[PDB]
């Protein structure tokens, strides 16, 4: 696996110059050190083990923050309960990743954080609590209320995890529609015709595919509210394994504007240098 | 029905094997093996249609 | 049952590490692939591929097109260099930006030799011939071309193929260089200046544009993974 | 500008009474999207139509609308004492805006 | 024989040229059809072959000395291309591959160069302060194709929002720098050393066949890199020309026409 | 079941700002379009701004374009109203409404706002010198 030796050379007149090349045709000139200086004979142990793409993409990301609270319930707004939409593009770390392919090929692997803390310090009196997360795939019904009907997860995976225990993890297996995932879609979900009677019956928004990817994770405590409020938060992370990428694409050079590929603030990225300064 | 391979060892003191177990049916639950191999990156540098020696001239 | 004994390092988190977990989504049936053009095995080949230089980024050249293009003419004083940069491909402003910066921007440390070739957009009459060195470093950065030709260099005749390349071998005391800032891994200066002079008849245009790309060669190779600084998220 | 509407109405029990919102191409002549409020005086205004001519739950069959060309027409049948208020017409506007109407009071004879 | 005179010859049509540079083939695949082995519909397939396999010559536009680019896609630039345009809108999935070939001479005294790049999935940035807010009509301009800005100016109208994309040249229209456009398929016309570009184009997806109708799985993109001079004047001017060749094209499910409102 | 409470009404004086706020409760605030609409002492509806369910779309009337400025915090299922240069024109009663929009036939998005059917109680607001 390891890397081409270099050859030794000597002095050169010839007929043939492999200097010389025509950028024209869309090729780049694969020369070699030994096409141009004098070289010795070296034998080469360096590898490119490390820049694979499993070990590009083998680490784990955070993708999301979900906030949930634990207190008696009245009528004002309360968060007993919390809902997100799974998507990668909450952050820009591993999204800026991932878009240096226009597509893509992997399982998945999940990663649960959990934190917790009191409000007010007038009594300071809690048990430990256990948290469920529950997984709604498109199309499923959705809870209304902390301890609705929906809960009992007859048919959706669910994890329960008890506060002061190891992170809890799960894997998936790929789960796309097509035969790989789609960074980038240049197209619509429907078409205006000259018959429709107004224009919203082919209105839509440019470059969005479908309106849930993947669903919701929803999230709750189990236990019953104690005198006291306390505040709590999930940290997801992502880690993509057995990796397939295709036609690669130039990096993002300027700040995100939303899940398209919009800009709006900077457009500037690069600094001031003299022309004949070192 | 273990599976055992060599390690590229780095420093030395003064070949080496380590074992892997698959534990669940489905695929997705394995771990990553990382016995990675390299390409050629000739369909990104000359996608040209008649390809010429690097010495001979370009057109 | 089997007795047992917990090491240091029980119920941690380590990011990097490489384990099995259970699956959530049991007997699922998965799509099979097919054959489309165009797969990616190593980054490296991202890095293998020729691409512009914005050699410019002067205060008013640079963020917008006219930082690619290097003006030539027939009436420059032949005395002073062209353009110059500092071998630095992960922190030089000029080539941090290129592909090949922008991979490197992810690794710490980086080792091989690297090509430069340059186009000559010109009109069809005309000619002449330029001279581009690369320096080692441990010395005065070159000035003049007096100074340039005692390195590695190479003459380029304008012809009827219009691009030329230089190749920038490996020669460091270190077995890997750094990407970041510093002198103790430097890497050497890069100039360019006129021989002879560009000649050109009557009733043709006196002045035009040059072009840079960057590319490495098939011996470099990157390894300690690291976070890149091109890129921030506000509050 | 807000969508023409009659200053008002009178009818006497058991008759019924018909109301018109007007607006042009890029507002109820142009698309669906045209609901109808009632407000009683020192309360929040009520949604009785939405969506042309449907009824939102609990309301009375009593209530009626319909759409043609640039106007839009509400109809109350079975004219009673308590429905002495307010109506106000909605429309949406190409403009990605919202529009009201002028407002038309009903008076029971 | 030279690499420098070539020919290409499609249907009942033929094309000739003698300063090419070379021809590209994109990431090295040739077009062809599907395999049973990666089929999916189980429609019986149409391919009429040489009723749409053939060139179609778009409108010519005049390379002026302060112009700043154009873009096309596809198939959406051959929407009104007879037999290929009524086959796309009488079925509902369809297929095919491209070849592309532009034309630009000059004289000897003339200089310039011109940068043509195949991107897929070309997607394109708002000029709004809406996400994803652009219109079909526009978003989809035909064989008239579009152009390219030197800043980007954010808009502002009264009446409307106008729907647009607002494309800035150095950004290359998606928010990354030109310069690492090359790693996309690609060719320069430098007016020294050659008048035309060939590049042929497979199909990519991600899946085995797609509708036409929705989806635009190429982009063509043509960006002077060096700016157009003349002896001692400046209003001089130049055409350009495009060319496009539908290759291995069939198209599966069948019904009536479709109206599309632009 | 729906409920929407707004507060932050005063008094103030010409060319000041004032910002207002609304709660809701009993519903998926985090998934639905909102809108401002104020009434003239003894006058008809005028509608003030409106937001949809992504903070990008984001629309005013003629009369306040300029000058205020709406904004969404899903994460407290609030609504706000920023208020500059005052004027005396300005004095009503504002309401805090609830859209009825998104929920299409599946694939479309920033939907026309189809109209309102929960409204709050509302809070006065006087500009007097
Ligand atoms: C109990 C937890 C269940 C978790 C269920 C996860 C559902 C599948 C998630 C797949 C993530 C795919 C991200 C990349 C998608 C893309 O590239 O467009």
């Amino acid at each position: 696996d390891s890397l081409p030796d270099t050859k030794a050379s000597g002095p050169a007149h010839s007929k043939e110059v492999p200097a010389l090349t025509a950028v024209e045709t869309g090729a780049t000139n694969p020369l070699a050190p030994s096409d141009t200086v004098q070289t010795r004979h070296v034998v080469q142990r360096r590898s490119r083990s490390e820049s694979t793409i499993e070990s590009f993409f083998a680490r784990g990301a955070c993708v999301a923050i979900i906030e949930v609270d634990n207190e008696q319930p009245t009528t004002r707004a309360q968060k007993l309960f919390a809902m997100w939409r799974i998507t990668y593009k909450d952050t820009v770390q591993l999204r800026r990743k991932l878009e240096f392919f226009t597509y893509s090929r992997f399982d998945m692997e999940f990663t649960f954080v959990v934190t917790a803390n009191f409000t007010n310090a007038n009594n300071g009196h809690a048990l430990n609590q256990v948290y469920q997360i529950m997984y709604i795939p498109p199309g499923a019904p959705t809870p209304k209320s902390w301890d609705d009907y929906t809960w009992q997860t007859s048919s959706n995976p669910s994890i329960f995890y008890t506060y002061g225990a190891a992170p809890a993890r799960i894997s998936v297996p790929y789960v796309g529609l097509a035969n790989a995932y789609s960074h980038f879609y240049d197209g619509f979900a429907k078409v205006p015709l000259k018959t429709d009677a107004n224009d919203q019956i082919g209105d839509s928004l440019y470059s969005a595919m479908t309106v849930d990817d993947f669903g919701v994770l929803a999230v709750r405590v189990v236990n019953d509210h104690n005198p006291t409020k306390v505040t709590s938060k999930v940290r997801i992370y992502m880690k993509p394994k057995h990796v397939r990428v295709w036609c690669p694409r130039p990096p993002r050079a300027v700040p995100y504007y939303g899940p398209g590929v919009d800009y709006r603030n900077n457009l500037d990225p690069l600094s001031e240098k003299g022309l004949t300064t070192y | 029905g273990a599976q055992v391979s060599s390690q590229k060892v780095g420093a030395h003191e003064n070949t080496i094997n380590y074992t892997t177990i698959n534990y669940y049916k489905d695929s997705a639950s394995n771990a990553a093996s990382k016995q990675d191999y390299s390409q050629d990156p000739s369909k990104f540098t000359e996608p040209l249609k008649d390809v010429l020696i690097k010495t001979a001239p370009a057109l | 049952g089997l007795p047992v004994l917990n090491t240091p390092g029980s119920n941690q988190y380590l990011t990097s590490d490489n384990h099995q977990s259970p699956c959530a989504i049991p007997e699922f049936d998965v799509t099979p692939p097919i054959d489309i053009p165009g797969e990616v095995k190593n980054m490296m080949e991202l890095a293998e591929i020729d691409t512009m230089i914005p050699l410019n980024l002067e205060s008013t050249k640079r963020n917008t097109m006219d930082m690619y293009r290097v003006t030539l003419s027939d009436s420059a004083d032949l005395s002073q260099p062209i353009l110059c940069l500092s071998l630095s491909p992960a922190f030089d402003p000029r080539l941090s930006h290129t592909m090949l910066g922008e991979v490197l921007n992810y690794y710490t440390h980086w080792a091989g030799s690297l090509k430069f070739t340059f186009l000559f957009c010109g009109s069809m009459m005309a000619t002449g011939k330029i001279l581009v060195a690369y320096a080692p470093p441990g010395a005065q950065p070159p000035t003049s071309r007096k100074e340039a030709m005692l390195g590695t260099h190479v003459i380029w005749d304008l012809g009827l193929q219009s691009s030329c390349t230089m190749v920038v071998p490996w020669i460091s005391n270190v077995t890997y260089r750094q990407t970041t800032q510093d002198s103790f891994t430097e890497g050497g200066y890069i100039s360019m200046f006129y021989q002879t002079r560009i000649v050109v008849p009557l009733s043709t245009p006196k002045s035009m544009s040059m072009l840079g790309f960057v590319s490495a060669c098939n011996d470099f190779s990157v390894r300690l993974l690291r976070d890149t600084t091109h890129i921030s998220q506000s509050a | 500008s807000a969508l023409t509407q009659p200053a008002s109405v009178s009818g006497s029990p058991g008759q019924s009474i018909t109301i018109s919102c007007t607006g042009t191409s890029s507002d109820v002549g142009g698309y669906d999207y045209v609901s109808w409020y009632q407000q009683h005086p020192g309360k929040a205004p009520k949604v009785m139509i939405y969506d042309v001519s449907n009824r939102p739950s609990g309301v009375s069959n009593r209530f009626s609308g319909s759409k043609s060309g640039n106007t839009a027409s509400l109809t109350i049948s079975g004219l009673q004492a308590e429905d002495e208020a307010e109506y106000y017409c909605t429309s949406y506007t190409r403009s990605s805006t919202l529009v009201f109407g002028t407002g038309t009071k009903v008076t029971v004879l | 024989y030279s690499d420098r005179v070539l020919q290409l010859t499609l249907g009942n049509s033929t094309i000739t040229t003698q300063e090419a540079a070379n021809s590209v083939v994109a990431y090295g695949r040739w077009p062809e059809f599907i395999r049973d082995d990666e089929a999916n519909p189980v429609d019986q397939p149409t391919e009429p072959d040489v009723a749409t396999c053939r060139f179609y010559t778009l409108d010519t536009v005049m390379w002026g000395k302060e112009s700043k680019g154009w873009w096309w896609k596809l198939p959406d630039a051959l929407r009104d291309m007879g037999l290929f345009g009524q086959n796309m809108y009488y079925h509902y999935l369809g297929r095919s591959g491209y070849t592309v070939h532009v034309q630009c001479n000059a004289s000897k005294f003339h200089q310039g160069a011109l940068g043509v790049f195949a991107i897929p999935e070309y997607c394109l940035a708002g000029d709004s302060d809406k996400q994803r807010y652009t219109s079909y009509a526009n978003a989809n301009p035909g064989e008239r194709g579009g152009k390219f800005y030197s800043q980007f100016n954010k808009d502002n109208a009264v009446t409307s929002p106008k729907r647009e994309f607002c494309p800035v040249d150095y950004l290359l229209g998606c928010g990354v720098l030109l310069g690492n456009a090359f790693v996309y398929p690609h060719q320069i016309i430098n007016l020294r050393t050659n008048n035309s570009a060939t590049i042929v184009l497979p199909y990519v997806n991600a899946l085995a066949i797609d509708s036409m109708v929705k989806h635009n799985n190429w982009g063509i993109a043509i960006l002077p890199l060096s700016p157009l001079d003349f002896a001692q004047d400046s209003s001089v001017e130049i055409p350009i020309t495009v060319t496009i060749a539908p290759m291995c094209s069939e198209f599966n499910g069948l019904r009536n026409v479709t109206a599309p409102k632009f | 079941e729906v409920q929407l409470v707004e507060s932050g009404g005063g008094l103030v004086q010409p060319g000041r700002s004032l910002r207002l706020s609304c709660e809701a409760s009993g519903f998926n605030f985090d998934d639905y379009a909102m809108h401002w609409v104020r009434q003239a002492p003894g006058k008809g509806l005028e509608w003030v701004s409106g937001i949809s369910w992504s903070s990008s779309s984001r629309d005013y009337a003629d009369s306040v374009k300029g000058r205020f400025t709406i904004s969404r915090d899903n994460a407290k299922n609030s609504l706000y109203l920023h208020m500059n240069s005052l004027r005396e024109e300005d004095t009503a009663l504002y309401y805090c409404a609830k859209d009825m929009s998104y929920y299409g036939s599946g694939g479309v998005l920033h939907y026309y706002y189809y109209g309102m059917d929960v409204w709050g109680q509302g809070t006065t607001v006087t500009v007097s010198s």
